[PDB]
RNA sequence: AUGGUGAACUAUGCCUGAAUAGGGUGAAGCCAGAGGAAACUCUGGUGGAGGCUCGUAGCGGUUCUGACGUGCAAAUCGAUC
RNA sequence: UUCAAAUGAGAACUUUGAAGACUGAAGUGGGGAAAGGUUCCACGUCAACAGCAGUUGGACGUGGGUUAGUCGAUCCUAAGAGAUGGGGAAGCUCCGUUUCAAAGGCCUGAUUUUAUGCAGGCCACCAUCGAAAGGGAAUCCGGUUAAGAUUCCGGAACCUGGAUAUGGAUUCUUCACGGUAACGUAACUGAAUGUGGAGACGUCGGCGCGAGCCCUGGGAGGAGUUAUCUUUUCUUCUUAACAGCUUAUCACCCCGGAAUUGGUUUAUCCGGAGAUGGGGUCUUAUGGCUGGAAGAGGCCAGCACCUUUGCUGGCUCCGGUGCGCUUGUGACGGCCCGUGAAAAUCCACAGGAAGGAAUAGUUUUCAUGCCAGGUCGUACUGAUAACCGCAGCAGGUCUCCAAGGUGAACAGCCUCUAGUUGAUAGAAUAAUGUAGAUAAGGGAAGUCGGCAAAAUAGAUCCGUAACUUCGGGAUAAGGAUUGGCUCUAAGGGUCGGGUACGAUCAACUUAGAACUGGUACGGACAAGGGGAAUCUGACUGUCUAAUUAAAACAUAGCAUUGCGAUGGUCAGAAAGUGAUGUUGACGCAAU
């Protein structure tokens, strides 16, 4: 909120960095079942409520 | 420039060019404020040049305060007519 | 230029209130808003500060008083009861 | 962000032993009203403040330049 | 025609957040924030600021030499030296009429 | 049905005190030797204006007996007091405005305020504006004191409570119309949240027990039993007579 | 019926902050003159009060029974107030 | 909105230029608070999203970006929350917040076996939490990035905690001198203890003084216009924190002693409780000069040239004005049955514990010098697509700065600085619509009803009724003028007179007179319709958010009622329990 508590920023930090795709060589694997990343978090569609 | 220019002579001054009450363009507080403090302003030069004495001083001091008193020159006018009325009635008591 | 005639100070409250309570005012705030002599530095000082005290800006002397004036009327009565009660046991 | 008036008091802070760097500024003014005259400043650096004398009359500001200690090294304009 | 922002985050008009308008070397016009003034030190007696002392605020007294924090009365930062002249004249006058006092005490016994 | 208004001022959640402007609670000084023995005198500092009261206060000082310092208390002024006054207090004081003396040490026909009820509550009675109690008699015997209330009723307490003299400042409070809501609005902001007050008739069957009806009326009684029950109180309670005086 | 969760909306009190062009009317208080025995009254000023008034921002939500009414909007838009 | 160009496979929509417009500084600008959380920035890419398109994107894939002793938090307390000791409760837990408590660690003397025993004295406030808008130790200018800066760079300061060294000062009168005094100063001893000031405070009204802005004349430069006129129109001439020196209202001291009462503010308050007068002290918001600091910044010209680019000179000056606007401040005044926070923190004073001059002893509240200054926040939007409303929603949302003209005006209209030009488009001009206008004659004959529209409107002069609680009603009702040009008149200042006049500078105000024209003139904008009665509520105020704003609720005023504390009214499951109550009949409670 532009003035900021760590624990707060602490779980910003985390958001972004669970904001990537699958690497692609995931899907190569033996018997994988994943296809995408079905957890994808954005700004415009759901606020992760803190 | 030339529209302030004009005015400076008096143009564009009239009364279909008048919108807000005499007060709200000039109010009458800011004009009597410049009037006394004027006549006021006045009277302590007199008294320090001992052209008048403090006792015909305190008396204009305070018909200043009301009026009696139209202008600057109105009060000169006064206090040499004032003046003069010592000089008769002391020299004729003499 | 005396201006009004009846309603005086209280011309502030205008048309409004009915002219009894407007009236009845009138009697405490020219009591309220009056100036009065200082029993001890010998001038007229004294004005009210709020309800119940009572300001010189001579000799700075602050005095307890009347709500709406200097001197209430059951008091004066008490210190001069007050007083005759001291010197009955003192004579 | 100081100054000193005296010359002699001038001559002392630069032996203060805090001083490490000077330097002299030359400015071109006039006085009075018509004619102009070369400004020269003074300014010792000490640990906590910067001292400067401002000399008008260039007739002094030569004898002062060459009384500089040889240690203090001087950076000029 | 220029316009200036606040430099600190509080974007409100409180009593600490002053703003004086400066104009700066580099030709702009810039907001600086001005620190609450600063009020005079009273008599503790007639409440009249007492002359003499340099008015700052509290904690930029420690930092001054104790001559603009003082006088050289006795009472000297304290009361207003017509409060001092007065005390003095109290003090006096009522220990000398209290030894008055304190012979009629021996009189009044050789009196009965 | 509904918990009622009066009812709901008990459990004291927005109608508590303001107290915040309050200079402290006027009180008289304990009851210690030096005052009960002989007298101990302070002086009045200042005498000024308390918030939520209609009398002012006065600020005596006094000096601590057993200790070096000075100690400063707040009385409720009487009228007349001036800054710079000596205000004595004790059993051997004497009686002037302002002196807090015990009851037992003054005439009959005395006039005082802020008297205690029991010797060493530090006041009760008769601390509204423009009060007093006077002292119609004594009782050396078995000591106590005759009195009478502001109120008109007769009390009789001891002799060894203490009581200062005189009328207390701020006589006349009432005598001036109020005229207008918003001097009473700024009254009570001082005080508590008593105020406007909502007519019970004006209300529904829920709100009171005034309320309902296709006209406004109260359809019963307006006095009610002194042995009521929690929220049937309300009107004019236990009364033994009712209507205008003549 | 039992056991739990909510005053971010809204209701009301408290604490501590902030916000409000320009005009009209011209109360006490005060100053000079005029009258008269008086108590006082009459004229010219001065001052700038009020839960005064016209009216912007602000807060509302009277009329059109306007627009819209599978809307921009599950309560909004315009004019008026 | 339009033309062209560039990109591309593809352009009403991307990018640059050229035009045309708009928001109009109460912005469609320049910044923050809550909230979001990476939306900021760069490069690539165009499946989906952007209710048309898309080469663009707040999308997609990959990266990079937030720097502090001084700015905030952190600390203090407010309104309140909440352990402990205790007290209830089968119990979850409740009461209460210094309370029925053996509630604690200090200042150094005594020690020169060794460090701290034993020593006298003290001080009784006795958790903690609670504000990024209140209180508060200290930082400024210039430059810098694709994106960060009061943080990075360069320079100039400052505060705090700690260590000690040097110079000065003081000391033989051991702990300074001067002035009548206000008080002065580079310094110039001070424990327990106590007291005083600061922190520290409402609002309105005019008045004064400042700062930035506005306007503006001489001069030095750059740009735009020139068919003709125009000593022309626009633009750059700037000065931070900090430091030293001098300055003013109010306050004060000395001298003198007032009737012939004087001084005096816009506002009538002041004087034998000592006024005017003559001479001094003081604070230093504020202003003034000097240092910062011209070496910076800006504006011009002159030279070199893939680069990198610099280099090189010059000028950066002297003034005027105000009922101007914005904010700060000071002295006064008004208002209240309303008198408008607390604490940490810092300082002074009173006191005199002690400790120390002479062959020499101190003082870090005088100077200078020396060392350290941690932790988390710092990007960006703050909204007609970054917040909330299922969304890229015409809604909702606290706050600062604020240019010229017109005008009473922060209204309306128009412009300069900055910002956009986004909302599907093209061609036609049927009906019915929606929003905006106009009508011959008549003038509510329409309708439940003048619903809706029109009429009125600004200012100046003339004039105003019944009634009235004498305050009002009153802009009552009603009438007359208003443009342009050219003149006349009145209103202020600074200034020299041996112990009447002259000159110069500078204002927006009012009144009057001639002339003038398609009788037009508050020329657009902006801007009351008025009157004779009745019912009803006195008034201001409030309420069914989203069908009711009322004659309903409220109010002042009036009256009644309980209550003297071992109490009135109420709460709790209980209680060593609680609200009124920091209360006391001129009060509290119930009507």
């Amino acid at each position: 909120a532009a003035q900021k508590s760590f624990r707060i920023k602490q779980k910003m930090a985390k958001a972004k960095k669970q904001n990537r795709p699958l690497p692609q060589w995931i899907r190569l694997r033996t018997n994988n079942t994943i296809r995408y990343n079905a957890k994808r978090r954005n700004w415009r569609r759901t606020k992760m409520n803190i | 420039r030339a529209h302030a220019q004009s005015k400076r002579e008096g143009r564009h001054s009239g009364y279909g060019k008048r919108k807000g009450t005499r007060e709200a363009r000039l109010p009458s507080q800011v004009v009597w404020i410049r009037r006394l403090r004027v006549l006021r302003r006045l009277l302590a030069k007199y008294r320090d040049a001992g052209k008048i004495d403090k006792h015909l001083y305190h008396v204009l001091y305070k018909e200043s305060k009301g009026n009696a008193f139209k202008h600057k020159r109105a009060l000169v006018e006064h206090i040499i007519q004032a003046k003069a009325d010592a000089q008769r009635e002391k020299a004729l008591n003499e | 230029a005396k201006r009004t005639k009846k309603v005086g100070i209280t011309g502030k409250y205008g048309v409004r209130y009915g002219s009894s309570l407007r009236r009845q005012v009138k009697k405490l705030e020219i009591q309220q808003h009056a100036r009065y002599d200082c029993s001890f530095c010998g001038k007229k000082t004294v004005k009210r500060g709020a309800a119940g005290i009572w300001t010189c800006s001579c000799c700075k002397k602050t005095v307890a008083g009347g709500a709406y004036t200097v001197s209430t009327a059951a008091a004066a009565t008490v210190r001069s009861t007050i007083r005759r009660l001291r010197e009955m046991v003192e004579a | 962000a100081r100054e000193i008036t005296d010359i002699k008091q001038f001559l002392e802070l630069t032996r203060r032993a805090d001083v490490k760097t000077a330097t002299v500024k030359i400015n071109k003014k006039l006085n009075k009203a018509g004619k102009p005259f070369r400004q020269t400043k003074f300014k010792v650096r000490g640990s906590s403040s910067l001292y400067t004398l401002v000399i008008n009359d260039a007739g002094k500001a030569k004898k002062l330049i060459q009384s500089l200690p040889p240690t203090l090294k001087v950076n000029r304009l | 025609a220029q316009r200036v922002t606040f430099r600190r985050r509080n974007p409100y008009n409180t009593r600490s957040n002053k703003i004086k308008v400066v104009k700066t070397p580099g030709g702009i016009l810039r907001a600086q924030h001005v620190k609450k003034l600063a009020t005079r030190p009273k008599c503790g007696d007639c409440g009249s600021a007492l002359q003499g002392i340099s008015t700052l605020r509290p904690r930029q007294y420690a930092t001054v030499s104790k001559t603009h924090k003082t006088v050289s009365r006795a009472y000297g930062g304290s009361r207003c030296a017509n409060c001092v002249k007065e005390r003095i004249i109290r003090a006096f006058l009522i220990e000398e009429q209290k030894i008055v006092k304190k012979v009629v005490k021996e009189q009044t016994e050789a009196a009965k | 049905g509904r918990v009622i208004r009066n009812q709901r001022k008990g459990a004291g959640s927005i109608f508590t005190s303001h107290t915040r402007l309050r200079q402290g609670a006027a009180k008289l000084r304990t009851l210690d030797y030096a005052e009960r023995h002989g007298y101990i005198r302070g002086i009045v500092k200042q005498i000024v204006h308390d918030s939520g009261r209609g009398a002012p206060l006065a600020k005596v000082v006094f000096r601590d007996p057993y200790k070096y310092r000075l100690r400063e208390e707040i009385f409720i002024a009487n009228e007349g007091v001036h800054t710079g006054q000596f205000i004595y207090a004790g059993k051997k004081a004497s009686l002037n405005v302002g002196n807090v003396l015990p009851l037992g040490s003054v005439p009959e026909g005395t006039i005082v305020s802020n008297v205690e009820e029991k010797p060493g509550d530090r006041g009760a009675l008769a601390r509204a504006s423009g009060n007093y109690v006077i002292i119609i008699g004594h009782n050396p015997d078995e000591n106590k004191t005759r009195v009478r209330l502001p109120s008109g009723a007769k009390k009789v307490i001891s002799s060894d409570a203490r009581g200062v003299i005189g009328v207390i400042a701020g006589g006349g409070r009432v005598d001036k119309p109020l005229l207008k809501a918003g001097r009473a609005f700024h009254k009570y902001r001082l005080k508590r949240n008593s105020w406007p007050k909502t007519r019970g008739v004006a209300m529904n069957p829920v709100d009171h027990p005034h309320g309902g009806g296709n006209h406004q009326h109260i359809g019963k009684a307006s006095t009610i039993s002194r042995g009521a029950v929690s929220g049937q109180k309300a009107g004019l309670i236990a009364a033994r007579r009712t209507g205008l005086l003549r």
